[PDB]
């Protein structure tokens, strides 16, 4: 069956797309956001045929419109991900970019794409070329975002440290300890079909971006911004996969005895606020059993008081508490 | 005239936060403004028992019901003169924990803001992996202080807005800003 709303919106957009060959930044970033509202939304049907007309203005002169494509960009991956081989040509492209703003955005964008781009080809059966090259190009993002631990930019650290943070948690197994979260996706819910990847190099890939976050954190020089963002990162990694629960209470333990020189006195502060922060979100996972009196002592050294931290600790019957105790017992 | 999308945030959204809505205003910035409280508190007849109201309620229904109270009593303190500002910048109180808003700055008034700030953003996982700088401003909750108060936060937005790359610039800034002040402003960052 049949109606005129397609035809209609076909109209709409058409119209739209010949005004930007034309059309100022100010009024390219208005109408982009029309075409996306319709394209991607009210009449989705029409996202393939209307992509290049969106993807040329990656290459346009002005930011602004620059971060209006990784916005489409990433709505793509979210709405119609089977276009993901046709559009993250442009997101690694962009993570060449200049502008630090621009940079930035498509960081934060990459947290979302690389979810979704992960999901979409482990659930595929018969994978083309097109899902190779995707993964290619997926494969390369990380490593791109990686160097930029190292960027010069601030700003351009924080969101890296963040994205990284995403591919720890996906490139790691989920276990009972690990904290209940909708959307939660682990190397768990890699299928053994899957011939793109193999789950144990993605796993030793995590491991090694672990190991990277754990001695960036550690450093003598790092800024306050990202040390406050490298440990919210260790902290959200160790509460959805209390495997690396250890790692992240001795960078903990590390950083409160050793607090980097470069640090102002509102600095430290800020900083000691943050990790007592982390440290309570810590305590209150049954992974963090094993941890709890170097975790306690922490906090008794940050200012909580006895009954502040002992509120914190779940309540663990005895069976569950002496196979814990036995399997630490075991692991020595 | 700076595209900063900034947020001042206390308890109620009553006294400090709209005293630096108001300036920021007027100053070209996109400002938005939040209590952290469970319900918005105003001063009332004495110590304790004072006047609560629902996040929600216009300032228009809270002037006509300190109004019909005590009209004289309220207009000597001077809160029917910051009701009536309020009604002018915006339609009711808003709470910070239900926002949807984004921002690129958050200032708190007070420690204690700042801690129910810093708590919800934390308590919500991160979807856009969109960082957001939470400073602490801190302005002790009185007319008159609100109003200095107001002045120090609008000199801090503006200087931040003059900076070609905050996010580079943001932590020498602040500490240059803390000297020449003599002030203590707390300083993170959160995840949208």
């Amino acid at each position: 069956m049949t109606d005129e709303k397609t035809a209609t919106a076909r109209a709409k957009v058409v119209d739209w797309c010949n005004e930007l060959v034309i059309a100022s930044p100010s009024t390219k970033c208005e109408l982009l956001a029309k075409v996306q509202e319709t394209v991607l939304g009210s009449c989705a049907e029409l996202a393939e045929e209307f992509l290049e007309s969106v993807l040329s203005l990656a290459h346009d002169s002005n930011m602004e419109v620059r971060k209006q494509v990784v916005a489409f960009v990433e709505q793509v991956c979210k709405v119609k991900v089977e276009l993901l081989p046709h559009v993250i040509n442009v997101v690694s492209m962009l993570l060449r970019d200049n502008s630090a703003q621009v940079i930035k955005r498509v960081i934060q964008a990459c947290g979302s794409i690389y979810k979704n781009g992960l999901q979409y080809l482990c659930s595929l059966m018969e994978p083309g070329d097109s899902a190779e090259q995707a993964w290619n190009i997926l494969s390369l993002i990380k490593a791109q975002i990686l160097d930029m631990i190292d960027n010069e930019n601030d700003g351009i650290r924080t969101n890296a440290i963040k994205f990284l943070e995403g591919v720890v948690v996906l490139q790691s197994f989920a276990d009972e300890d690990s904290l209940k979260r909708d959307g939660d996706f682990s190397l768990a819910d890699v299928p053994d079909h899957c011939t793109l990847f193999r789950r144990e190099k993605l796993q030793e890939e995590g491991n090694n971006i672990l190991d990277i976050l754990l001695q960036f954190h550690g450093t003598t020089h790092i800024s306050s911004v990202n040390l406050i963002a490298c440990t919210s990162s260790l902290c959200t990694i160790a509460k959805m996969r209390p495997i690396f629960m250890g790692a992240v209470v001795e960078a903990f333990k590390q950083l409160n005895a050793n607090l980097p020189p470069t640090l102002t006195d509102s600095q430290v502060s800020s900083v000691r606020k943050s990790l007592k922060m982390q440290l309570q979100t810590l305590l209150k996972n049954r992974g963090a059993f094993e941890f709890a009196s170097t975790i306690r002592g922490m906090l008794v050294d940050l200012g909580s008081s006895t009954n502040e931290i002992q509120k914190l600790i779940p309540k663990m019957d005895k069976q569950e508490m002496a196979r814990r105790q036995k399997r630490i017992l075991e692991n020595a | 005239p700076s595209k900063l999308a900034v947020a001042v945030v206390d308890s109620s959204n009553m006294n400090r936060s709209m005293e630096a809505h108001n300036f920021l205003a007027k100053k070209g910035f996109n400002v938005r403004s939040y209590g952290t409280g469970e319900r918005v508190k105003l001063p009332g007849m004495a110590f304790d028992k004072p006047n609560v109201y629902e996040f929600g309620t216009k300032y228009e229904d809270i002037y006509r019901d300190l109004e019909s109270k005590d009209k004289e009593f309220y207009t000597q303190n001077g809160l029917l003169h910051m009701l009536d500002r309020n009604r002018r910048i915006k339609k009711c109180p808003e709470r910070f924990q239900d926002t949807k808003e984004q921002f690129d700055i958050i200032v708190t008034v007070e420690e204690r803001v700042y801690d129910l700030v810093v708590m919800h953003m934390e308590s919500m996982e991160s979807v856009d992996n969109r960082p957001v700088h939470v400073l602490n401003v801190d302005v002790v909750n009185n007319a008159e202080d609100a109003l200095m108060g107001a002045f120090v936060i609008t000199d801090m937005i503006n200087m931040m807005a003059k900076s070609t790359d905050l996010d580079n610039d943001i932590d020498e800034l602040i500490q240059e800003f803390e000297e020449r002040r003599k002030r203590v402003i707390l300083h993170s960052v959160l995840f949208y």
